């Protein structure tokens, strides 16, 4: 109940989705496996990613997609912003989550962060998971995990436009 | 200020992270933790504010190269000129980055890093032993550099700025 605890929490099922992602994917039988939209695993992978991406939001509605665009390059941010069924600022911060776990590229991200306290300030509150130095960095070692997972997610999912409430 | 975008390559261990942090702050540092990934890093010289793709060198990182290189100013590629070893690998890591169609015309700064060592190349035997003059289809530049002992340093700049 006490916000560290909270934020503990929010790690402990990342690890733990990480870790059945993992195994689901070590014993995938196809010829190219790779993980899709429609895996449970991905959508439990996602869903508590995006918690500790969105706790501690100052504005919640923007998403986390207004920090990220500083640590993004050009041809990424674009290809995001034509997206034809993600309309939201919102949405458009789930489909660069998709995309980063696409590019096995979300450790450097959060590298960007750890590096930009600054920015990180400007769109988070001081309680915000990423603004914890101990639970960043513990963050920045599970997603390590899924470096050699291979990601075949579709960006242009239109359920990411639907905000909490 | 001015907006550019260059991307620096090269092998693991060839001082592209300590380029970025010398050309920054000024400071170099003998213990370095490799690049993970991407780094990425503003720096502003004079009035051009450079934005850095410095890319991971080890050998899982390299397929990542033409999608950082694709769009920018120009391409960097560092070179350790004091590993021998690693030369004929640099070689052919580079020709195969410039094969990639959608990198076409993007012009080239080879950087042959560490002069400051004994047995440092130096940019002609580099430009030779990487076979630079067979790249006739954009511009391509080479120079020798120290990073630690500061050689060549300012020259690279001024390159880079030119292409901004
Ligand atoms: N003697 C000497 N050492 C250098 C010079 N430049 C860099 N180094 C050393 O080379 C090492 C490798 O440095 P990094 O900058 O991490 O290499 P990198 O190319 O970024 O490597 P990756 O991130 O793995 O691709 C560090 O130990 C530096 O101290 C130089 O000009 N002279
Ligand atoms: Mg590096």
């Amino acid at each position: 109940m006490e916000p560290g605890e909270v934020k503990d929490r929010i790690l402990e099922n990342i690890s733990l989705s990480v870790k059945k992602l993992q195994s689901y994917f070590a014993a995938c039988e196809d010829e190219i496996p790779a993980i899709r939209n429609h895996d449970k695993v991905l959508q439990r992978l996602c869903e508590h990613l995006d918690h500790a991406l969105l706790y501690g939001l100052q504005d919640l509605s923007s998403g986390y997609w207004v920090l990220v665009v500083h640590f993004t390059r050009r041809e990424a941010i674009k290809q995001i912003e034509v997206l034809q069924h993600v309309a939201t600022n919102l949405g458009r911060s789930r489909a660069w989550l998709y995309l980063a776990l696409n590019e096995n590229s979300l450790e450097s991200y959060l590298r960007l962060f750890q590096e930009n306290l600054g920015l990180l300030h400007k769109y988070y509150v001081k309680n915000a998971l990423v603004c914890s130095h101990d639970h960043l960095t513990l963050f920045l070692t599970l997603v390590s995990g899924l470096e050699f997972i291979r990601f075949e997610l579709d960006l242009d999912a239109p359920y990411l436009d639907l905000a909490p409430y | 200020k001015e907006e550019m975008e260059l991307t620096l390559v090269g092998l693991q261990y060839s001082g592209k992270t300590t380029f970025v942090n010398v050309i920054a702050s000024g400071q170099f540092s003998e213990d370095m933790i490799p690049t993970v990934g991407f780094n990425m890093r503003k720096v502003t010289k004079g009035n051009v504010t450079i934005k850095i793709w410095d890319i991971g060198g080890l050998p899982r990182f390299r397929s990542m190269w033409e999608r950082y290189c694709r769009g920018v100013n120009a391409i960097v590629y560092m070179i350790d000129a004091a590993d021998r070893e690693k030369i004929e690998a640099s070689r052919n890591e580079l020709h195969n980055l410039l094969d990639k169609p959608q990198l076409q015309g993007i012009p080239v700064l080879v950087l042959g890093n560490k002069r400051d060592l004994p047995n440092a190349l130096d940019e002609k035997q580099l430009i030779e032993k990487m076979n630079l003059s067979a790249i006739q289809d954009r511009e391509i530049c080479c120079y020798s550099i120290s990073c630690k002992e500061k050689d060549n340093i300012d020259i690279t700049l001024q390159w880079l700025i030119q292409h901004s």
